[PDB]
């Protein structure tokens, strides 16, 4: 309430989605997987 | 604070996933 | 060795770094931002 801006929601779901596939796909490179996943996200929602 | 919200943030993410995906 | 889980360390810090800059720089788009951050992380390490 008091103040102005606070922890914005929506980031907890985006992270949990990554921590999931990351543990399932168990890719040899998480850095390259994060760049290939997020980058593909923007193309998904279109 | 902020570092306190992100810390536990990773803990709740791990639980809600390996627990039979519950 | 069969019947056990393996959680590679490093995901706790990598995620904490993103959660920081995001709540600090406040980018216009976290999706596109996540791609510019991780992609640049490749050059950071090593």
């Amino acid at each position: 309430h008091m103040g102005h801006i606070q922890i914005p929601p929506g980031l907890t779901e985006l992270l949990q989605g990554y921590t999931v596939e990351v543990l399932r796909q168990q890719p040899p490179d998480l850095v390259d997987f994060a760049v290939e996943y997020f980058t593909r996200l923007r193309e998904a929602r279109r | 604070l902020l570092i306190e919200t992100a810390s536990s943030l990773v803990k709740n993410a791990i639980q809600l996933s390996i627990e039979q995906l519950v």
